[PDB]
RNA sequence: CUGACUGCGAGGCCUGCAAGCCGAGCAGGGGCGAAAGCCGGGCCUAGUGAACCGGUGGUCCCGUGUGGAAGGGCCAUCGA
RNA sequence: UGGCUCUUGGUCGCGCCUGCGUAGGAUAGGUGGGAGCCUGUGAACCCCCGCCUCCGGGUGGGGGGGAGGCGCCGGUGAAAUACCACCCUGGCGCGGCUGGGGGCCUAACCCUCGGAUGGGGGGACAGCGCUUGGCGGGCAGUUUGACUGGGGCGGUCGCC
RNA sequence: CAGGCUCUGGCGACUGUUUACCAAAAACACAGCUCUCUGCGAACUCGUAAGAGGAGGUAUAGGGAGCGACGCUUGCCCGG
RNA sequence: GGCGGGACCUAAGGUGAAGCCGAAAGGCGUAGCCGAAGGGCAGCCGGUUAAUAUUCCGGCCCUUCCCGCAGGUGCGAUGG
RNA sequence: GGAGGCGUAGGGAAACCGAGUCCGAACAGGGCGUCUAGUCCGCGGCCGUGGACCCGAAACCGGGCGAGCUAGCCCUGGCCAGGGUGAAGCUGGGGUGAGACCCAGUGGAGGCCCGAACCGGUGGGGGAUGCAAACCCCUCGGAUGAGCUGGGGCUAGGAG
RNA sequence: CCCCGUGGUUCGUGGAGCCAUGGGGGAAUCUGGGCGGACCACCGCCUAAGGCUAAGUACUCCGGGUGACCGAUAGCGCACC
RNA sequence: GAGCCGGUAGCGGGCGUGGAUCCCUGGAUGUCCGAAUGGGGGAACCCGGCCGGCGGGAACGCCGGUCACCGCGCUUUUUGCGCGGGGGGAACCUGGGGAACUGAAACAUCUCAGUACCCAGAGGAGAGGAAAGAGAAAUCGACUCCCUGAGUAGCGGCGAGCGAAAGGGGACCAGCCUAAACCGUCCGGCUUGUCCGGGCGGGGUCGUGGGGCCCUCGGACACCGAAUCCCCAGCCUAGCC
RNA sequence: CGCGGGGUGGAGCAGCCUGGUAGCUCGUCGGGCUCAUAACCCGAAGGUCGUCGGUUCAAAUCCGGCCCCCGCAACCA
């Protein structure tokens, strides 16, 4: 039998695969439990879709990655917000890091996809690491003051 | 019987016993006899309800292929036998 | 020494049919013999089996659109 | 018609090892090559381990050790004893193809339970389908001669 | 209206059963003995099948076989 | 209306929703339905006609159903 | 209406050749064939195929019809005068340590006895174009049983 | 499509193809696939596994026409209630 | 166009040129049984639901209507409503099953014979039908039926028997629609997708291979044409001269 | 016919692997021992190992053919 399984099994293999099994294992177990599925013509193609869809999808996102990657590199976010003589009056988060960016330019960016644990409370200039894609890191220059 | 997607009756075709060489001759004895189609039951789900098929061994797959086409189908309505029927 | 031949076969006996039997001489090619000539098994009359089906050897022949092959035919012989 | 696992066979490729009468110093399956071959592509003498046995040697894996080690002819047997090669007899380690045997499982299939989508027993067995060979007056179709001082029994059946 | 009796053999224990229409018996049957199959979806029977009987029974039960109350007994042979 | 049968019940059997089986015809089958000389159910004596009579008549006696009333009570079913 | 048929050339298994051709090395022999017939219609005699002059089986096979006779079972009802014998049990008495057991009474057992109905059909006579396609008279067997009998229903042809 | 078991055809297993198909294995989409009597090559023919379609054909319950058909033991079993 | 109230006279009593009887067409009515169909059942009988009516009429009875099962489709399951099936027909037809006598001078392969007969289905016919054909002609061109081919080619216990096709002569004459690629839309499902599937519409039908999509031709009014539809002629179902 | 495996002492078989090997039981004779057959113990004779050809240093052994008995199924117009 040809079958496309929807569940990893030490037996046959990881999900989305396509492996030959004796019809029985299919008909009277794998197929009805739903651990696997008759790999008809329709399904094989329904699997193309399932690939192509996310396949081109991710690449098209990574697109909008080299889009920001270029803008975010040739730029520094000057962040004017009151401060002592070293420490800050209050604090700057990614949320702020984000809005200042979306204002100071109009470039929108997810606050979360931005590496920064505790909010900045020091005065100075940094480079935080942004990440919309796990293969497209972006060093963002900044400057609280 | 024959019944399902199968489409196969049971043909009555004789079986003739012979004694022979082939390098000397070959002679006979002959009688009518009925050949049956290897035939099994197939149980399957299809929405609610079970549903069996008195199918031949040949087309066992056709039946599963049928349940696949049934997913694209709108059914229910307490249709035990009725599914099978409306199941093409 | 190998006529226990090959290719024939005028003409008859016998006989319902089928079969059985005797056979001069012709060609080929050969044996014995000085030669005349004799040799187509055994002094003779029993020691046998139609046809069909098939086997082995061969061979001008046939070979399903054509070339082969399969198979068959023909000659020889085999299994009552 | 299925899941897991142990176990074993055939067969092919690869790898590797076995097959010990005197003799030659020898316990050398075959045939042929070539005098040269090993060792730092770390050797001889020695400790540990697996396997074989003709009970001697043999071969594979771990160490000490250190540049030393084997062969040749003569000798000698039927053949030459380094080393390399194709291959044999028998066996071991890997994979390819392929089958036989045991065990367990459950979901097919089968039985069952005051409906159960379920639970319990059986279980890849059994049932059934195609195909194999067998047993097979339970049943079926037929056959079971002619002569013949009636038939049978007996005798005979063609050729000289 | 209404038994002739007795003695003594054979067969079969016994009441029963039977060849409607030439045979009522010494024939069958019988309680009883032995062998054998069958562990239950039993074996066996009818049916292509589903199914049914077996039995809504479970080896002290069910199928098949032979012998045939009861008493005494039932030897040897496993080559085919 | 009262006897017998039917507008009641169920037996063997038959039939047969569901379900199962079978080349066709068909075969099996739960419920249910059918199925009686079984269960259930109210009439006796006498008269009369050429010819009927628990059938007409006479006497005496009884059943079910519908409506209304009076009295009484949780009434109510193919289910227990 | 010329499709078509027969006839005009045979010999050979054929390849093939042709008044020849086959066998054969053969311009030996020999088989068969050359030196022409034919066809179409009517009629008659016979032959082949069909039932083939006519009438006749015992049988076989396919589909149906029958258990209102008879056989078995299933359901539900009915029937068996009268007489006889007198089992167990129980009661009582006897008996013994208790008991087995004994006797009497009571009791009403039985494919028990006699014998009608009813169910048979033993022997004889009769009947034999019968009263009758199985009867009649005398006689005889069973008669609470494995009894007989009404109504309902089931099983059948290689089947019951 | 090949194999096993068969049926059809003139074809009785035969050198047995073709059409069909009960069991088993099991493709391809025109550079595909079937066939021309085992097989192979060459050369041809043809496009399977969906379906429909008049007429020319068969029959005589029925009505009509006609006979070198019968004439009541013939002619249909029946001339007729 | 003169009679008439059948065969069928008689008792009794009517009708017809105000055109009867009679014949042709259409309509009406049509008890109960039968596919039989509300339910039952031993055909021609018995019992009942719902709605409306009849009688004094609630009990009873009668009348009119209506109520089997099965398939297909709308009905959302529902319960409905709508079209269809059921049964019969002499022979003929197709399909599923399918003998034996007999022949072979016995008999088993073989024959009789895919006949007899059983079953289902079709219909004025039925089947078959446009080539995955035939078969040797670098030919033919659906199917059916007749002649011939031919008692040939073959098949065969090479027995008994059985027995083609192509080709030629005639009858008739007709070709078509889908599946798939691709496009559009409606619905479902789901791992929301540039999807899967189901239905409906466009598209497409071939062997000189055809079709789809893309680009160029101009893409066209024209050209062909029903086997469906309408009307008419003709014809049949009474007559008349 | 093709398939298979053997012809070893007076009887067979082991030896035929994977060549370096004739031994077994009974039997014959002799000796020991017993009342005694016999049991038993010691010792000896009786095999081109069916046949011929070939490999090899060497065979019953591996190989060809042949001669024969046994067995296998399968065919007989
Ligand atoms: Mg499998
Ligand atoms: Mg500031
Ligand atoms: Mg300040
Ligand atoms: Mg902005
Ligand atoms: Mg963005
Ligand atoms: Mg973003
Ligand atoms: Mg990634
Ligand atoms: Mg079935
Ligand atoms: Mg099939
Ligand atoms: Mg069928
Ligand atoms: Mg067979
Ligand atoms: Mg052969
Ligand atoms: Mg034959
Ligand atoms: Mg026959
Ligand atoms: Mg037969
Ligand atoms: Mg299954
Ligand atoms: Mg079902
Ligand atoms: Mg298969
Ligand atoms: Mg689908
Ligand atoms: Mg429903
Ligand atoms: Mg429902
Ligand atoms: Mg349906
Ligand atoms: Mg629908
Ligand atoms: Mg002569
Ligand atoms: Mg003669
Ligand atoms: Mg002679
Ligand atoms: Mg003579
Ligand atoms: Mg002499
Ligand atoms: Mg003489
Ligand atoms: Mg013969
Ligand atoms: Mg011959
Ligand atoms: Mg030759
Ligand atoms: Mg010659
Ligand atoms: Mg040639
Ligand atoms: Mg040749
Ligand atoms: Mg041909
Ligand atoms: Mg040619
Ligand atoms: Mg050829
Ligand atoms: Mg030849
Ligand atoms: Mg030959
Ligand atoms: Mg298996
Ligand atoms: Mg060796
Ligand atoms: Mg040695
Ligand atoms: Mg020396
Ligand atoms: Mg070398
Ligand atoms: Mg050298
Ligand atoms: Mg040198
Ligand atoms: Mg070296
Ligand atoms: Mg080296
Ligand atoms: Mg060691
Ligand atoms: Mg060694
Ligand atoms: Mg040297
Ligand atoms: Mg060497
Ligand atoms: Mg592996
Ligand atoms: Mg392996
Ligand atoms: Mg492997
Ligand atoms: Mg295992
Ligand atoms: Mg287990
Ligand atoms: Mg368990
Ligand atoms: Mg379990
Ligand atoms: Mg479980
Ligand atoms: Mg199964
Ligand atoms: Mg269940
Ligand atoms: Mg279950
Ligand atoms: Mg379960
Ligand atoms: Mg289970
Ligand atoms: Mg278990
Ligand atoms: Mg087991
Ligand atoms: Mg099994
Ligand atoms: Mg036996
Ligand atoms: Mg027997
Ligand atoms: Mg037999
Ligand atoms: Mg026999
Ligand atoms: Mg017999
Ligand atoms: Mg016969
Ligand atoms: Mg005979
Ligand atoms: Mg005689
Ligand atoms: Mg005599
Ligand atoms: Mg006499
Ligand atoms: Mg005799
Ligand atoms: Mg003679
Ligand atoms: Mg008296
Ligand atoms: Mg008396
Ligand atoms: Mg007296
Ligand atoms: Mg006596
Ligand atoms: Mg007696
Ligand atoms: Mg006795
Ligand atoms: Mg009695
Ligand atoms: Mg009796
Ligand atoms: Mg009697
Ligand atoms: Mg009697
Ligand atoms: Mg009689
Ligand atoms: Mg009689
Ligand atoms: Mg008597
Ligand atoms: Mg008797
Ligand atoms: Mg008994
Ligand atoms: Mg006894
Ligand atoms: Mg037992
Ligand atoms: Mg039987
Ligand atoms: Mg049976
Ligand atoms: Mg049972
Ligand atoms: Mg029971
Ligand atoms: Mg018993
Ligand atoms: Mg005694
Ligand atoms: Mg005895
Ligand atoms: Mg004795
Ligand atoms: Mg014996
Ligand atoms: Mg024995
Ligand atoms: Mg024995
Ligand atoms: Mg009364
Ligand atoms: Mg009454
Ligand atoms: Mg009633
Ligand atoms: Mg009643
Ligand atoms: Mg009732
Ligand atoms: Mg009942
Ligand atoms: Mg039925
Ligand atoms: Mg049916
Ligand atoms: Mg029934
Ligand atoms: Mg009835
Ligand atoms: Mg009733
Ligand atoms: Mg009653
Ligand atoms: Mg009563
Ligand atoms: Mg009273
Ligand atoms: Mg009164
Ligand atoms: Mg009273
Ligand atoms: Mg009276
Ligand atoms: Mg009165
Ligand atoms: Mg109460
Ligand atoms: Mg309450
Ligand atoms: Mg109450
Ligand atoms: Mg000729
Ligand atoms: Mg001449
Ligand atoms: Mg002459
Ligand atoms: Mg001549
Ligand atoms: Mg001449
Ligand atoms: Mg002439
Ligand atoms: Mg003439
Ligand atoms: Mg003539
Ligand atoms: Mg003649
Ligand atoms: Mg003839
Ligand atoms: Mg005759
Ligand atoms: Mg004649
Ligand atoms: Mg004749
Ligand atoms: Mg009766
Ligand atoms: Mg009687
Ligand atoms: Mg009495
Ligand atoms: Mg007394
Ligand atoms: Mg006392
Ligand atoms: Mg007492
Ligand atoms: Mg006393
Ligand atoms: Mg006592
Ligand atoms: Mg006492
Ligand atoms: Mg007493
Ligand atoms: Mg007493
Ligand atoms: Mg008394
Ligand atoms: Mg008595
Ligand atoms: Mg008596
Ligand atoms: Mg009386
Ligand atoms: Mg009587
Ligand atoms: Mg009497
Ligand atoms: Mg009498
Ligand atoms: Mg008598
Ligand atoms: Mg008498
Ligand atoms: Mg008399
Ligand atoms: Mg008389
Ligand atoms: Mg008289
Ligand atoms: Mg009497
Ligand atoms: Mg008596
Ligand atoms: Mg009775
Ligand atoms: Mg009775
Ligand atoms: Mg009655
Ligand atoms: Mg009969
Ligand atoms: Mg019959
Ligand atoms: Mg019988
Ligand atoms: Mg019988
Ligand atoms: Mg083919
Ligand atoms: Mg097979
Ligand atoms: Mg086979
Ligand atoms: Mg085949
Ligand atoms: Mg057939
Ligand atoms: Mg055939
Ligand atoms: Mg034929
Ligand atoms: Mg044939
Ligand atoms: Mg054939
Ligand atoms: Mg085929
Ligand atoms: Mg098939
Ligand atoms: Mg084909
Ligand atoms: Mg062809
Ligand atoms: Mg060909
Ligand atoms: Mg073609
Ligand atoms: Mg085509
Ligand atoms: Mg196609
Ligand atoms: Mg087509
Ligand atoms: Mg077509
Ligand atoms: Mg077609
Ligand atoms: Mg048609
Ligand atoms: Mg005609
Ligand atoms: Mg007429
Ligand atoms: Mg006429
Ligand atoms: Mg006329
Ligand atoms: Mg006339
Ligand atoms: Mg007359
Ligand atoms: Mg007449
Ligand atoms: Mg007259
Ligand atoms: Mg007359
Ligand atoms: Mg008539
Ligand atoms: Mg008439
Ligand atoms: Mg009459
Ligand atoms: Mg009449
Ligand atoms: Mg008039
Ligand atoms: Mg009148
Ligand atoms: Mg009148
Ligand atoms: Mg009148
Ligand atoms: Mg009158
Ligand atoms: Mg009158
Ligand atoms: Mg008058
Ligand atoms: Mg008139
Ligand atoms: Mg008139
Ligand atoms: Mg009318
Ligand atoms: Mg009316
Ligand atoms: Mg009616
Ligand atoms: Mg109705
Ligand atoms: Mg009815
Ligand atoms: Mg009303
Ligand atoms: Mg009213
Ligand atoms: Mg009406
Ligand atoms: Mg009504
Ligand atoms: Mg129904
Ligand atoms: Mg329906
Ligand atoms: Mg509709
Ligand atoms: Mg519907
Ligand atoms: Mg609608
Ligand atoms: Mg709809
Ligand atoms: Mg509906
Ligand atoms: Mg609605
Ligand atoms: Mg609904
Ligand atoms: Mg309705
Ligand atoms: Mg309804
Ligand atoms: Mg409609
Ligand atoms: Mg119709
Ligand atoms: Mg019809
Ligand atoms: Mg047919
Ligand atoms: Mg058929
Ligand atoms: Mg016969
Ligand atoms: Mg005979
Ligand atoms: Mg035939
Ligand atoms: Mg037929
Ligand atoms: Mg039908
Ligand atoms: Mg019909
Ligand atoms: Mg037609
Ligand atoms: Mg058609
Ligand atoms: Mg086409
Ligand atoms: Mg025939
Ligand atoms: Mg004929
Ligand atoms: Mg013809
Ligand atoms: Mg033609
Ligand atoms: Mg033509
Ligand atoms: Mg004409
Ligand atoms: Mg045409
Ligand atoms: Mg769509
Ligand atoms: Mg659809
Ligand atoms: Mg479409
Ligand atoms: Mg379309
Ligand atoms: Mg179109
Ligand atoms: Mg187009
Ligand atoms: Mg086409
Ligand atoms: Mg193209
Ligand atoms: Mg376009
Ligand atoms: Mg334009
Ligand atoms: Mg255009
Ligand atoms: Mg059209
Ligand atoms: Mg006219
Ligand atoms: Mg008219
Ligand atoms: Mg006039
Ligand atoms: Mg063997
Ligand atoms: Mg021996
Ligand atoms: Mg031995
Ligand atoms: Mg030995
Ligand atoms: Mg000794
Ligand atoms: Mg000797
Ligand atoms: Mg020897
Ligand atoms: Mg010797
Ligand atoms: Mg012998
Ligand atoms: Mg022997
Ligand atoms: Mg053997």
């Amino acid at each position: 039998m040809k079958v496309i399984l929807l569940e990893p099994l030490e037996n046959l293999g990881d999900v989305g695969q396509v492996v030959d099994v004796k019809p029985g294992y299919a008909r009277n177990y794998l197929l009805p439990r739903g651990l696997a599925v008759l790999a008809t013509e329709s399904n094989l193609k329904a699997l193309e879709a399932r690939i192509r869809a996310q396949a081109k999808r991710l690449a098209e996102r990574k697109a909008e990655a080299e889009r920001l990657k270029e803008i975010l590199e040739n730029l520094t976010l000057t962040i004017p917000v009151r401060a002592g003589e070293t420490k800050i009056y209050g604090s700057v988060t990614a949320k702020d890091i984000a809005e200042a960016l979306s204002r100071q330019h109009g470039i929108t960016i997810d606050p979360k996809r931005l590496a920064l644990e505790k909010p900045i409370k020091e005065l100075g200039e940094y480079v935080l690491t942004y990440k919309p894609h796990p293969e497209v890191p972006i060093q963002l220059k900044v400057s609280v003051v | 019987s024959g019944k399902r997607p199968i489409v196969a009756n049971s043909i009555q075709r004789r079986g003739k016993a012979k004694r022979e060489g082939g390098v000397g001759k070959k002679t006979t004895g002959i009688s009518k006899r009925r050949q049956y189609p290897n035939l099994q039951k197939v149980r399957v789900r299809v929405a609610g309800q079970e549903i069996t098929f008195r199918v031949a061994a040949s087309h066992i797959p056709k039946v599963y292929e049928l349940v696949e086409r049934a997913k694209g189908l709108r059914l229910e309505g307490l249709s035990p036998k009725e599914i099978k029927k409306e199941l093409l």
